[PDB]
């Protein structure tokens, strides 16, 4: 909780890479908000950084099958919140990291999604990196095609909105 | 019959219609429960207020509460408005489907859902309709060695329609969806260009 | 969006008058949430079009043509075609306005988009419709000039040609793109809408509205609190009234971009994933491909038709 000769606000100092001249005590943002301000009994710059914050989410397996779950916090540090990882997309709590590809099931943010595979078996929370399929990598020749033969009938469905509730 | 067990055993399928239909009732009733607000009132009722405040008192307050009950109406409008350009795309949408798959069989690439469209029925759903896309999909292919044309007396001879094929031995004609291989003869092929031409051309008898 | 620390944070009494709105910012949170979720789906939807991500040949047979200026570059710190590299160096807190990073990020994208290259320039439809055929660049050549009636010797007699002209293109667009930076107007000028509509919320917080002081935190600190509440009431309004003029407009622009990345999904699949004789619908002419690129905020086509060059008045009937 800072106050320097008035100047006041919230936040973490650290020291800055940049320099003001004689008649800049702080310095503003693109919002004009605080970046910086100057200590009037030692005067250095020194960057406001905002206090930990981010929103919090909760990666859960159905509670049908079982109640393992791991929590997401955005943008802070797994110190700040056993089996933690650390991440930008926030620090899932209750959870492993393996660095091998495989599908995504419940997203975590930044190329990782996290699955419920067990092992010698319980299950847990892992987070994986997305593979995006297997890559076939096909190789071709301007001398061979792949030519159909037989074929299937492939029915799907899709099931779109037509119209909303009339409210009146 | 494969869609019928996953309809009933995958009921989250069904929930382009159940997300819209939950969203809209939820809208609504949030609403409703918005009615409890008091907007910095002493109370969040219009008729409580008009019966238990000192009149003066009871129409500043009135009134605080008729602004905060006119924006929630104003938010829920604008919600709904804005839901219903979405919900419009949609219907815009399923309506072109139903024209161009239902009663057709586009060749719009995997538009209702990938394969070449064979044929597509709709079906009647609260607040939407349900398709059944049927498609065409290569089942089984094969590699054999191709040439867009045959090299025979100097000339470049194509397939009137398809690929030249071979198994290694003998060359035939054969649709890219299909390989049915044909003789080649004058009947099959055209002739243009010449054999110092086509990429690929490979020798074999024009019958 | 946290609501409560845009309208005032770490405050008892903000907190207590902020709730007598009830769900007037919660929705709003609910509304950003949505949006955010909504541009994840408008990425799967443009992009995770193969039915697996496939992959370049490990000999680059294009033919003559250089496709190695669209395909990203394995070899750079940045894994970006020399395209994708001009437009991504030119396409650019406390308050509780934040901004969360995307499921898809630009590398997966740039793998999706290879693999819809790759199967661009050798199996055409087929990484989409079925099981992937073999179908060599040169052989799917002469299938996009079959495809608008044009005989395949056009391809042999001009195969150096065709691909040059190709290839002289795609140094256009590159000179283009690198000179004119305007013409990636269409994802700049997303990113400075929504990033202006954010920074003016932020500016518009200090708004009194005809209040005594511009904040929240400085009234019930300085003011009597019958006082503090009165001037609390107005600010916070002023402040709700902001939000949702953000939500507001971030839902329509949600619903302008998802319009737009359904037609790029359509034409990744008539122009990319085809050969579409839609008139003039991914460029004008007759498609003969597509080759789909990454971006920020969005997607990148190359589109390639045949177009008549010179012409010549002949006696008909
Ligand atoms: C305001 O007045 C204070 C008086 O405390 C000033 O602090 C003093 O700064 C001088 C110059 O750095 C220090 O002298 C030298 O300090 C260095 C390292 O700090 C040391 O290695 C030398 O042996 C020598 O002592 C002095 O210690 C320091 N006094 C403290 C820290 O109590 C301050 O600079 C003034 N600020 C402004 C903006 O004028
Ligand atoms: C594709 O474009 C690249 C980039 O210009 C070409 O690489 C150049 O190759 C020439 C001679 O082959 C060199 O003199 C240049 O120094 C290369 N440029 C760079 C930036 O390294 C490449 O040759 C092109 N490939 C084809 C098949 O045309
Ligand atoms: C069609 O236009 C092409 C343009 O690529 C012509 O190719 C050029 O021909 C001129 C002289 O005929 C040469 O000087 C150029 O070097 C050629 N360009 C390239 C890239 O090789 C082509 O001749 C024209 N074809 C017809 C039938 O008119
Ligand atoms: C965690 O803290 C480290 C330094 O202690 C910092 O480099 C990193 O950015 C932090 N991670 C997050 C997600 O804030
Ligand atoms: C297609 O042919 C393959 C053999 O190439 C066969 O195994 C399969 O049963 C056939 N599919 C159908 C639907 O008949
Ligand atoms: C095919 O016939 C042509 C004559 O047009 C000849 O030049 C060429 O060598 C032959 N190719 C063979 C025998 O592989
Ligand atoms: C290739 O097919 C032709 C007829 O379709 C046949 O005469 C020949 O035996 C086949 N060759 C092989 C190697 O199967
Ligand atoms: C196919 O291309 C390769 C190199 O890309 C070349 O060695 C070969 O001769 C070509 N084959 C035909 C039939 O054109
Ligand atoms: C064909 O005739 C039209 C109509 O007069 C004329 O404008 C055009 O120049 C002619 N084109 C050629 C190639 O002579």
């Amino acid at each position: 909780n800072f106050n320097f000769n008035g100047l006041t606000g919230t936040g973490v100092l650290t020291e800055s890479n940049k320099k003001f001249l004689p008649f800049q005590q702080f310095g503003r943002d693109i919002a004009d908000t605080t970046d910086a301000v100057r200590d009037p009994q030692t005067l250095e710059i020194l960057d406001i950084t905002p206090c930990s914050f981010g929103g919090v989410s909760v990666i859960t397996p159905g509670t049908n099958t079982s109640n393992q779950v791991a929590v997401l916090y955005q943008d802070v540090n797994c110190t700040e919140v056993s089996n933690v990882f650390q991440t930008r997309a926030g620090c899932l709590i209750g959870a492993e990291h393996v660095n091998n590809s495989y599908e995504c099931d419940i997203p975590i943010g930044a190329g990782i999604c996290a699955s419920y595979q067990t092992q010698t078996a319980s299950q847990s929370i892992i987070a994986y990196t997305m593979s995006l399929g297997a890559e076939n990598s096909v190789a071709y020749s301007n001398n061979s095609i792949a030519i159909p033969t037989n074929f299937t009938i492939s029915v799907t469905t899709e099931i779109l909105p037509v119209s909303m509730t009339k409210t009146s | 019959g494969k869609i019928q067990d996953s309809l009933s055993s995958t009921p989250s399928a069904l929930g382009k219609l159940q997300d819209v239909v939950n969203q809209n009732a939820q809208a609504l009733n949030t609403l409703v429960k918005q009615l409890s607000s008091n907007f910095g009132a002493i109370s969040s009722v219009l008729n409580d207020i008009l019966s238990r405040l000192d009149p003066p008192e009871a129409e500043v307050q009135i009134d605080r509460l008729i602004t905060g009950r006119l924006q929630s109406l104003q938010t829920y409008v604008t919600q709904q408005l804005i839901r219903a350009a979405e919900i419009r795309a949609s219907a815009n949408l399923a309506a072109t489907k139903m024209s161009e798959c239902v009663l057709g069989q586009s060749k719009r690439v995997d538009f209702c859902g990938k394969g070449y469209h064979l044929m597509s029925f709709p079906q009647s759903a609260p607040h939407g309709v349900v398709f059944l896309h049927v498609t065409y999909v290569p089942a089984q292919e094969k590699n054999f060695t191709t040439a867009p044309a045959i090299c025979h007396d100097g000339k470049a001879h194509f397939p009137r329609e398809g690929v030249f094929v071979s198994n290694g031995t003998h060359w035939f004609v054969t649709q890219r969806n299909f390989y049915e291989p044909q003789i080649i003869t004058t009947d099959n092929t055209f002739v243009s260009g010449n054999c110092d031409v086509v990429i690929g051309i490979v020798n074999n008898t024009v019958y | 969006v946290d609501c409560t620390m845009y309208i005032c944070g770490d405050s008892t009494e903000c907190s207590n008058l902020l709730l007598q709105y009830g769900s007037f910012c919660t929705q709003l949170n609910r509304a950003l949430t949505g949006i955010a979720v909504e541009q994840d789906k408008n990425t799967q939807e443009v992009f995770a079009q193969v039915k697996q991500i496939y992959k370049t040949p490990p000999i680059k047979d294009f033919g003559g043509f250089n496709f190695s200026q669209i395909l990203p570059d394995p070899s750079k710190p940045s894994k970006r075609s020399p395209i994708e590299d001009l437009l991504f160096n030119k396409v650019t807190k406390f308050n509780g306005l934040t901004v969360l990073p995307p499921l898809l990020t630009d590398e997966m994208i740039a793998q999706y988009t290879s693999a819809l290259l790759a199967g661009t320039i050798t199996s055409g439809w087929t990484f989409g419709a079925g099981p992937a055929l073999q179908i060599p660049f040169p052989m799917q050549m002469a299938y996009r000039f079959n495809g608008i009636g044009v005989t395949q010797n056009v391809l042999y007699e001009n195969q150096k040609l065709i691909a040059n002209q190709f290839n002289s293109a795609i140094g256009k667009i590159q000179d283009s793109l690198s000179s004119t930076p305007s013409a990636l107007g269409k994802l700049q000028d997303v990113v400075n809408q929504n990033a202006q509509a954010l920074n003016t919320l932020v500016k518009q917080l200090s708004s009194n509205f005809g209040a005594i002081s511009s904040v929240l935190n400085d009234i019930l600190s300085r003011l009597d609190p019958p006082e503090a509440e009165v001037q609390i009431d107005r600010l916070i309004t002023g402040r709700l009234q902001s939000l949702q003029t953000y939500v507001t407009q971030q839902l329509i622009r949600a619903a302008e971009i998802r319009a737009s990345a359904n037609l790029a999904a359509t034409k990744m699949s008539e122009c990319v994933l085809g050969q579409s004789k839609r008139v003039d619908f991914c460029g004008k002419g007759y498609h003969l491909m597509s080759f789909p690129q990454s971006a920020p905020h969005g997607v990148v086509f190359l589109h390639v038709t045949y177009v008549p060059a010179q012409e010549k008045n002949f006696t008909t009937a």
